[PDB]
């Protein structure tokens, strides 16, 4: 090994030096797809990204909105995220089923099979607006709505009408019989009730990924 | 790109002083640092190399206990702590960068000098130590080493610079056949084991100076002894 | 005769569980430092403890002297209390990584792991040549070589293994809307068999007359507790990743 | 919609009429007359390097033209440099976006590209005299990722992107001069010819088409795959090209026979192609795969001659040295093997 | 190459039948999962039915439910979806479309605004 | 009109001067077996000139 041999070696030494620096902060950040359609809303909750550091753990959120309406190649990229944040406007009955072909699609995919997903059931006021109006109805989009019952688990919050709950769960329940039907446990839907102002979905998220990587652990040691 | 020292001066014949080359204009981080000083009767002489990120230190024989090289990347600057100086010190120190990966071009970029005044080793030998030429004709140098400086590696670790009356030294030809970047294609470094040859096909103005071959096998550097082109 | 295949069990599994860590850049881990050590240490048993024991038992007399004897003592005492304490260490890191997924990356780092493997050594070291460097000595190695780490292994797995059910349960729950017991029993159990009857013996020597055990069944515990060192393998390195690793290196 | 049925049928008739035409002109087939030559045996390649460093997926890599240096790209945002002979890394370059999905080395070696969701194609300058790696233009124009960049020249470089379209750049001025438009889905690959005069680009439509530079118009069409193209590459002598798709097959298209020549699939292989290359002959055709695995191809006999194993992960891309010294390949798992 | 003709489409009064044939080619029919695609006019592309590979799981919207019936013929190369009971609200251009790739549970993009795997569409007027 | 694009693009590519599939075949044979010589990947090369 001549002088300037060994001083190349010393040289990819330090290069390998700051990779490793730059593995820690790779590795202490958690990163998370945000998905959505133009009416979600994702945006108040291309590539528009942020940051943010609830309880000193550091989380980066995509939102990829650059790109044409075929998603099967592009969407590959997101194999390795912590989670997904799947966003739908729960008053838009139109739409619904637009939404639900979509979760299932990523749910079912071959490369997206082990990642889970945070759902957010964002426009809730309008959702009940709309029901205590009248004017529309969930069985002409979805005729099972008719017997359907609401959950012995639902919470509803006091003082709301029996039947904005009883959509509301049904909305909930579309989603989670996709999300329970296959995936055999390497991935989980965490569905939440989202508002305009709401301001504690940065919690929601940080819950939701410390209950997934937790999941992961215990399935990595043989302790399911 | 600028290499400045400064620090220079007039010391008894034995003391302490302390030499600093400010870097500006490249990222100093990454380019090793060379000290080479030249007396005012004798030609180049390699003194001390600092490694990027401070790693390796080498020091001459003639200096190795007295000399203390130092970088502090932060401010960009180059230190040589010299210390019981004695008489055959006295020369104009140059601070040199070189960088080091598969295809870079070391000893590329040399200092303007400070002046210093006091009150197993490759032998490089260019004989015929003075030439006269006449602009518009093809002239050629030769230097020859003790041993080959082929390393199997398929790289001869001969380097050539020119050095203008008044200049600083600059480089012409790496590993013993590439042209250096911003240098005429009228050069040419060919040659083999033992046996360097630097060729100038239609030499013109500005290529009078000191021609100066290095060697750059094993770290004790070691120049030729010039071969003053004249006129 | 079960000597032999102890004895080439131990050596094979542990030397090949160190290599397979070392040449898959896949398996070298943060947990697998811990697992490094373990390996060692199970190792160092199996070359120059058990035989020397085997060969005492055969002949009825050490045949090195009195170096030799103090010499295999301190390597029997330093190889059991390394391999306690990095089963220890493996419970901690495996508490850590559970109940704090989130900053488990920065709780346990690099430097953290070799500084943690050192001082269990370190500490080994140090109980082993005590005696040699410088009834009670008995009772003191014995609480901060087995009684100590158990304790520490019983409350940690505890944690675990109430998280790791109440998971269990939230799952099924969510699962039935339209295992922790075997691991933690099997990791809990070879250790708490192989080693425990041996101090609880040790123990009853310093306090009380050593007659209430005899000088064959002491032995016999003892050799009962070197088994431990041939199971780690088998106990640790179950990781799908590790049995292809084991794989591609005995068809290689 | 009277007009619109006229002109839907006068394509029809077209396209029975090119059907019936490159019918006439099957003689026999590339298995039927290499029948008669000796089979390659069996290719046994060893894993000689394992390049370590990248922090995530490795999506992409392409060879220098000394056959010695690499640059790879990696879901960490992060270009490496790489030193084959030695295993040395010769530069790090960090990326404002960590999705990229292409990178090229140019003939000369003075630059390096990269590209991605971002839809913007940076050029890296690896030669300043400031010691470091800069930027030195960043192609803007696409709307849609980019999927694959290869240069001309050090002025000239060619993209495929999502938008399906491909564009001809002037790096010196960022602006496109040549738009190649008439994909139906999104440009996956590209290949250029060894003259640089064509180019050939598979795209998400199970179609591949020829263009000409110069020209900037489509010449053939070959459509012969079931589904979506992932790769494409040129053979050796610059007169027919190999594709791979997510059909779980690879393919050989004629350029003056205008049809497929071989289709290289078992029924037991149901696992997409992500990059296809050719040994320095021609004679082999290297396939990865979504199963871990390269296949090794017989591409006169559509023979299997053998296989890379070796990588935990999806192979992401496969390239061949110019010299045809070394195969490497680049995997989901970090790594990069060079085989022999 | 892939070819996907669509026929059977035409103008029934309300309460009518209609029975829809889309004929494929180019392409291993039993590997893949195939849909039904409509558009009314002067709205975006609607899913309406899937079948799987071999015509075990079958999906419908709730527009649909009860009154349209898919079916595959995996020897003959076709797709079917009989309607009946059918609706002013049931008229536009139905498409047949094809899943990208084979073996897949998952079906990407098949409603987007240009997909290569999808028919040229017949038309179904319901009126009186 | 994207149909009258297609179609002038269809017009386009019927006017291909095609060569027959046998003398294509023959070609890229003769192709391979004549550079056959030159190809690491097809002859193991000794470890004495291989770079790796
Ligand atoms: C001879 N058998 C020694 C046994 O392995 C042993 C291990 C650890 C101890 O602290 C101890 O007092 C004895």
């Amino acid at each position: 090994l001549s002088a300037e041999d060994k001083a190349a070696v010393e040289r990819s030494k330090m290069i390998e030096k700051q990779l490793q620096k730059d593995k820690q902060v790779y590795r202490a950040t958690h990163r998370l797809l945000l998905l959505g359609a133009d009416n979600s809303g994702k945006s108040t909750i291309g590539i528009f990204e942020t940051k943010f550091q609830v309880d000193k753990v550091n989380f980066h959120m995509f939102d990829v909105g650059g790109q044409r309406d075929e998603r099967r190649k592009w969407i590959q990229c997101f194999n390795d995220v912590t989670a997904i944040i799947f966003v739908v406007d729960s008053s838009d009955y139109n739409r619904l089923q637009e939404a639900l072909n979509l979760f299932k699609s990523i749910w079912n995919n071959r490369w997206l099979r082990t990642i889970s997903v945070i759902l957010f059931l964002n426009k809730q006021d309008l959702l009940a607006e709309k029901v205590l109006a009248g004017k529309s109805k969930i069985e002409d989009y979805f005729p099972e709505f008719a017997r359907y019952t609401t959950p012995e688990d639902a919470t509803p919050e006091p003082g709301e009408d029996p039947r904005v709950t009883r959509a509301k769960y049904f909305i909930r329940d579309e989603f989670l019989r996709i999300s329970t039907a296959s995936g055999d446990g390497r991935h989980y839907c965490y569905p939440h009730f989202t508002c305009a102002v709401d301001t504690e979905n940065a919690r929601r998220i940080f819950n939701d990924c410390r209950d997934i990587i937790q999941r992961m652990h215990l399935r990595q040691y043989e302790l399911l | 790109v600028q290499l400045v020292e400064s620090g220079g001066g007039l010391v008894q014949p034995g003391g302490s002083r302390k030499l600093s080359c400010s870097a500006s204009g490249f990222a100093f981080s990454s380019f090793g640092m060379h000290w080479v000083r030249q007396a005012p009767e004798k030609g180049l002489e390699w003194v001390a190399y600092i490694s990027s990120g401070s790693g390796t230190i080498y020091y001459a024989d003639t200096v190795k206990g007295r000399f203390t090289i130092s970088r502090d990347d932060p401010k960009n600057t180059l230190f040589l702590q010299m210390t019981s100086l004695r008489s055959e010190d006295t020369a104009m120190y140059y601070c040199v960068r070189s960088i080091y990966y598969y295809g870079s071009s070391p000893f590329d970029f040399w200092g303007q000098g400070t002046t210093l005044t006091v009150s197993a080793d490759i032998v490089m030998t260019q004989a015929t130590s003075s030439v006269p030429v006449t602009p518009g004709e093809s002239v050629s140098i030769s230097c020859r080493s003790s041993k080959s400086l082929l390393h199997s590696n398929g790289n001869t670790y001969l380097y050539w610079f020119l050095q203008r009356p008044g200049q600083s030294p600059q480089l012409l030809i790496y590993r013993m056949s590439n042209l250096a970047s911003g240098v005429p294609d009228r050069f040419s470094g060919s040659g083999s084991g033992t046996a360097f040859t630097l060729t100038i096909s239609r030499l013109e103005a500005e290529d009078v100076g000191v021609y100066y071959c290095m060697q750059h096998l094993e770290y004790p550097l070691t120049f030729g002894a010039g071969t003053k082109l004249e006129l | 005769a079960l000597l032999a295949l102890a004895v080439l069990a131990t050596v094979g599994g542990n030397l090949l569980v160190i290599v397979a860590i070392a040449w898959t850049p896949r398996l070298q881990t943060m947990t697998n430092v811990f697992v490094t050590s373990l390996a060692a240490a199970d190792l160092v048993m199996g070359l120059l403890v058990v035989p020397p024991a085997a060969t005492l038992a055969l002949t009825g007399h050490w045949p090195l002297g009195a170096t030799g004897c103090e010499l295999w003592t301190s390597v029997d005492v330093l190889c059991v209390t390394a391999s306690i304490w990095t089963l220890c260490a493996l419970a901690v890191d495996r508490y850590l990584a559970v109940t704090n997924p989130l900053r488990y990356g920065a709780l346990v780092t690099k430097r953290c792991a070799r500084t943690a493997v050192v001082l269990v050594w370190v500490v080994s070291a140090a109980v082993s040549f005590a005696p040699i460097m410088s009834m009670p000595y008995v009772l003191l190695s014995s609480s901060v070589s087995f009684y100590l780490p158990l304790l520490v292994m019983l409350f940690v797995y505890a944690r675990v293994f109430v998280v790791a059910t109440r998971q269990l349960r939230l799952l099924r729950g969510e699962l039935g809307r339209f295992r922790a017991l075997c691991t933690l029993g099997l990791i809990m159990g070879t250790f708490t068999l192989c080693w425990l009857p041996f101090f609880l013996a040790n123990v009853l020597r310093a306090l009380g007359g050593p007659s209430l055990v005899p000088g064959p069944a002491f032995l016999a515990l003892n050799w009962l507790g070197y088994a431990n060192s041939a199971f780690n393998p088998l106990i640790y390195c179950r990781s799908p990743d590790f049995r292809s690793a084991f794989r591609r290196l005995l068809c290689r | 919609q009277s007009e619109l049925d006229q002109l839907r049928q006068e394509a029809e008739q077209l396209k029975n009429q090119i059907r019936d035409a490159r019918k006439a002109c099957a003689d026999a087939t590339l298995s039927q007359i290499t029948n008669n030559i000796d089979p390659v045996g069996r290719i046994q390649m060893r894993t000689r390097r394992t390049l370590r460093g990248h922090l995530a997926k490795i999506y992409a890599m392409h060879w220098g033209t000394d056959s010695r240096l690499l640059v790879s790209a990696s879901q960490d945002g992060k270009l490496i440099i790489w030193d084959s002979y030695t295993t040395n890394k010769v530069h790090a370059i960090p990326l404002r976006s960590s999705w990229v999905m292409t990178c090229a080395y140019a003939p000369s070696g003075n630059y390096v590209a990269c590209g991605g969701l971002d839809n913007i194609c940076s050029i890296y300058n690896l030669k300043t005299r400031e010691g470091n790696v800069r930027v030195s233009r960043e192609l803007a124009g696409h709307t849609g990722y980019l999927s694959c960049c290869r240069f001309l020249d050090d002025n000239q470089i060619v993209t495929s992107s999502g938008d399906t379209t491909c564009a001809l750049w002037d790096i010196e001025t960022g602006q496109q001069t040549t738009t190649f438009t008439g994909h139906t889905g999104d440009v996956m690959s590209l290949s250029l010819a060894p003259d640089t005069r064509l180019f050939v680009s598979g795209a998400c439509d199970a179609s591949a088409k020829l263009w000409d530079v110069r020209e900037g118009m489509c010449r053939q069409t070959f459509t012969g795959h079931e589904s979506d193209i992932n790769a494409i590459c040129f053979f050796p002598n610059g007169n027919a090209f190999a594709t791979g798709s997510d059909d779980a097959t690879c393919r050989l298209f004629d350029l003056r026979a205008d049809q497929e020549l071989m289709t290289y699939s078992h029924d037991n292989i149901i696992c997409g192609i992500t990059s296809v290359s050719f040994s320095k002959s021609g004679r082999l055709l290297l396939a990865g795969y979504d199963d871990f695995n390269c296949n090794v191809w017989d591409a006169l006999k559509a023979d299997r001659a053998g296989v890379l194993a070796g990588h935990d992960n999806r192979v992401s891309c496969l390239g061949v040295t110019d010299d045809g010294m070394a195969v490497a390949t680049g995997s989901w798992d970090s790594f990069l093997k060079i085989w022999n | 190459q892939v070819q996907l003709q669509e026929s059977g489409g035409g103008l029934v009064q309300p309460g009518g039948s209609l029975r829809l044939s889309c004929a494929a080619s180019g392409f291993t029919f039993s590997n893949y999962k195939m849909n039904w695609v409509r558009q009314a006019p002067g709205k975006g592309l609607e899913w309406v039915s899937d079948i799987s590979q071999s015509g075990a799981s079958i999906s419908y919207t709730g527009s649909v439910k009860g009154r349209f019936t898919i079916s595959r013929d995996n020897a003959k190369n076709t797709l079917y979806l009989q309607m009946n009971s059918l609706k002013p609200e049931d008229t536009a251009v139905y498409y047949c479309a094809r899943c990208p790739a084979p073996f897949t549970r998952d079906c990407f993009d098949v409603t987007s605004t240009t997909y290569a795997y999808r028919g040229q569409g017949t038309q179904v007027t319901v009126s009186s | 009109a994207q149909a009258r694009k297609l179609v002038e693009q269809l017009k386009m590519e019927a006017n291909i001067d095609r060569i027959k599939v046998s003398k294509a075949a023959a070609d890229l044979m003769a192709y391979c077996e004549a550079h056959a010589k030159e190809d690491p990947l097809l002859t193991p090369v000794p470890a004495s000139e291989n770079p790796f």
